[PDB]
């Protein structure tokens, strides 16, 4: 059954992959911004800034050097300030993408080489394994969860008082079907015969509010008697 | 704090405020206006996209049942209150009432005067009721699910049972808990009332969310005070500068003006690009806190309080998120 | 331009003025951002419609200080996430 149930989720990956195209845009905006910011670079050359033309070759082949002078350094001036431009806001990008790398590095490190116990870090659900894939400039995971979903209701009680004792789970909780009484562990229901061995003894009976009265099977009486 | 104040600035009523010949001779600097526009409305999107990233974890709306009987456990100072006109519980109106907070900015001062220099404040996309709503929710599934309904479906167990799981996540075996109930009880209800007075009585508690509004407001104070320099003109008004000089020398009076403000805009462009980018590395960990505080467990020593972590409670705050963090 | 300002479907918001959509009573999920809680989309012989932003589906918890519910089948889920 759940090698049926994997390999059929792997395969919805592969056909919504296949199939959605803005899928990849936490990429792809990535990219767009840089060529976005190179484009503005280029079509600053092609201002004036106040000078008499943007052309610098037209400049020279114009005027003699005492005004030629004085518009190109009205020309250097404003390429200068674009350029400072472009190396802040590159430095800005680059500090936002490190910090998305050390994010990556963290999820592989914890998600893959390991299980986590983290809520909600290496995906929805009860983390099992992670598989990574590269991408163009990017990294995939492909996180493995399990998710349980087919739900009962059952009435429970927090101890049974046998012989004047309080018997608490050793793990799982107590439940019933409407009649009789069980233990189950607390995700996959189970029901077992509550013994000696799976409960541990505390106190009396007199303590514990909402304790129901019970019986508590011995393994060894039936095996004496 | 989560996000800061949605701001939008526009150029040519900053820089060449009202005037065309003002406005030709700022065409020949290119393209620095969009740039700057482009800059401001990503910050913009960005908070947003903050708010949207902590307070919306779960994807449907739960309600906690009407009668109370949780055991002797008493959550009526965090539960939201019906008899009030926005549906909070009365420590996020002990928090709504602490911040003193400026820039409102719905439609219609000071912020008057900000306004008519082509300074607007754009107003957030999720309202203070609904992040109530999605803190309500979140209450309501904690307390009656436990951590199941940030992994599936919400299943209901009874709230004793669950602190007793609690207390056998950090090695105490769960017979303490339900031989010492009502001592727990009591402790609770008391520490809780006591969280209630400690923040109704210190006024420095919120510092952290103060200073963040301060600053946006300093900033925005010192671009419209730029207007007021010369920056080697012969006056700061623009009107002053054509009523008396004819175009072919006024032009170079008014390129200098137009060098001093620019440079001002791009000083503050700069600055709001750093604090969003710090405030963006703060809303990424109040987002890891609500997944691994709230919706589960945690075992990262001092991650979810002082002590050994047993269960959290999150509250709204204006621009912000407040935790309880039982332990 | 004046040839959308007859409107006849104008809209007050708290973010402002909205002259070429109709307002709904319904709510939906956001599809395009305008703000103070309305997004609006394109919908439903088409237009555009502007509505208030629904949180997500209500339910209700059947709490109770005896009942429990127990899960009795599974599922495994394999999602992606890109960085
Ligand atoms: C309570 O659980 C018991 C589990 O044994 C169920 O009782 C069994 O019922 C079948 C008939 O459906 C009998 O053949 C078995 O002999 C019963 N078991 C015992 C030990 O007597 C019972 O159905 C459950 N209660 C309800 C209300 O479903
Ligand atoms: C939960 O605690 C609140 C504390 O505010 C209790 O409300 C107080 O109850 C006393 C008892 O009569 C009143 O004198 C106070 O005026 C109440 N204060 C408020 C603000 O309502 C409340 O009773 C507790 N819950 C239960 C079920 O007892
Ligand atoms: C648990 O759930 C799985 C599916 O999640 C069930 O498997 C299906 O069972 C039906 C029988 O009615 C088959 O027709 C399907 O082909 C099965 N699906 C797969 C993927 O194999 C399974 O029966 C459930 N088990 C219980 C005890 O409820
Ligand atoms: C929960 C329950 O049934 N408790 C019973 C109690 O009522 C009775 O008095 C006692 C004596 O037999 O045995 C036990
Ligand atoms: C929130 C707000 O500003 N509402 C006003 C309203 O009070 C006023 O009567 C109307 C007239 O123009 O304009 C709008
Ligand atoms: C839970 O199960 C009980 C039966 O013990 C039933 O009466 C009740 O209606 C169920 N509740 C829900 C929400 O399914
Ligand atoms: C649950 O509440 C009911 C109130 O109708 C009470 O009779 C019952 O004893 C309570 N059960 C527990 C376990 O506290």
């Amino acid at each position: 059954l759940i090698a049926n149930q994997f390999n059929s989720a792997i395969g919805k990956i592969q056909d919504s992959l296949s199939s959605t195209p803005s899928a990849l845009g936490k990429l792809q905006d990535v990219v767009n911004q840089n060529a976005q910011a190179l484009n503005t670079l280029v079509k600053q050359l092609s201002s004036n800034f106040g000078a008499i033309s943007s052309v610098l070759n037209d400049i020279l082949s114009r005027l003699d050097p005492p005004e030629a002078e004085v518009q190109i350094d009205r020309l250097i001036t404003g390429r200068l300030q674009s350029l400072q431009t472009y190396v802040t806001q590159q430095l800005i990008r680059a500090a936002e993408i490190r910090a998305s790398a050390n994010l990556a590095a963290t999820k592989m490190s914890e998600c893959v080489l390991g299980q986590s116990k983290r809520v909600d870090f290496c995906g929805k659900g009860y983390h099992l394994m992670s598989f990574p894939q590269s991408a163009p400039h990017g990294v995939v995971f492909l996180h493995v969860t399990y998710v349980p979903a087919q739900e009962k209701n059952f009435t429970t009680a927090p101890a049974i008082c046998h012989d004047g004792k309080a018997h608490f789970p050793r793990e799982g909780v107590f439940v019933s079907n409407g009649t009789h009484w069980f233990v189950t562990q607390r995700n996959f229901y189970e029901p077992q015969i509550i013994t000696t061995d799976n409960t541990f003894v505390s106190g009396n009976c007199d303590v514990v509010i909402g304790i129901v009265n019970n019986t508590v099977y011995d393994p060894l009486q039936p095996e004496l008697d | 704090p989560v996000s800061m104040t949605k701001t939008s600035v526009d150029c040519t009523m900053y820089i060449c405020g009202d005037s065309t010949e003002c406005s030709n001779l700022l065409l020949q600097y290119g393209s620095f206006c969009t740039q700057l526009n482009r800059a401001l409305t990503g910050i913009a999107v960005e908070q947003d996209k903050n708010t949207q990233e902590v307070f919306a974890q779960v994807k449907q709306i739960y309600k906690t049942p009407p009668i109370k009987d949780f055991g002797g456990f008493n959550f009526s100072q965090i539960l939201p209150d019906p008899s009030k006109p926005s549906k909070r519980s009365p420590i996020e109106d002990l928090l709504f009432n602490k911040v003193t907070l400026a820039d409102a900015g719905f439609i219609k001062d000071l912020i008057c005067a900000q306004k008519f220099n082509g300074l607007t404040v754009l107003p957030p996309l999720l309202t203070d009721e609904m992040i109530a709503q999605y803190t309500s929710a979140l209450l309501a599934g904690t307390i009656t699910s436990g951590w199941t309904f940030g992994a599936g479906p919400a299943l209901q167990i009874p709230f004793p049972m669950q602190m007793a799981y609690r207390f056998n996540g950090i090695g105490v075996t769960q017979n303490v808990l339900y031989e010492n109930q009502k001592l727990i009880a009591n402790q609770f209800n008391s520490a809780i009332g006591k969280i209630q007075d400690s923040l109704s009585s210190t006024p420095s508690a919120l510092g952290k969310l103060q200073d963040v509004v301060n600053q946006n407001a300093q900033a925005l104070n010192t671009l419209v005070k730029q207007l007021s320099s010369n920056f080697g003109a012969i006056s700061s008004v623009l009107n002053d500068i054509l009523s008396r000089l004819d175009p072919p020398e006024a032009e170079v009076q008014i390129d200098r003006l137009i060098t001093g403000r620019l440079q001002s805009l791009q000083t503050y462009v700069t600055q709001q690009l750093i604090r969003a980018a710090e405030i963006r590395a703060s809303a990424n960990l109040a987002a890891t806190k609500m997944s691994e505080c709230v919706l589960g467990q945690s075992k990262r020593v001092d991650f979810c309080g002082k002590g050994y972590h047993l269960m959290s409670f999150p509250q709204s705050a204006p621009h912000g998120v407040v935790f309880l963090h039982v332990t | 331009w004046r040839v959308y300002s007859t409107g006849s479907n104008v809209f007050q918001t708290r973010a402002g003025c909205l002259i070429g959509a109709e307002h709904v009573n319904n709510s939906y999920e956001c599809d395009i951002p305008i703000g103070a809680g309305i997004c609006a989309s394109y919908q439903t012989s088409q237009s555009i419609i502007a509505y208030t932003m629904s949180l997500g589906a209500e339910n209700s918890v059947a709490y109770s200080n005896n009942s429990i519910a127990i899960p009795t089948n599974f599922t495994i889920s394999v999602t992606t996430e890109i960085l």
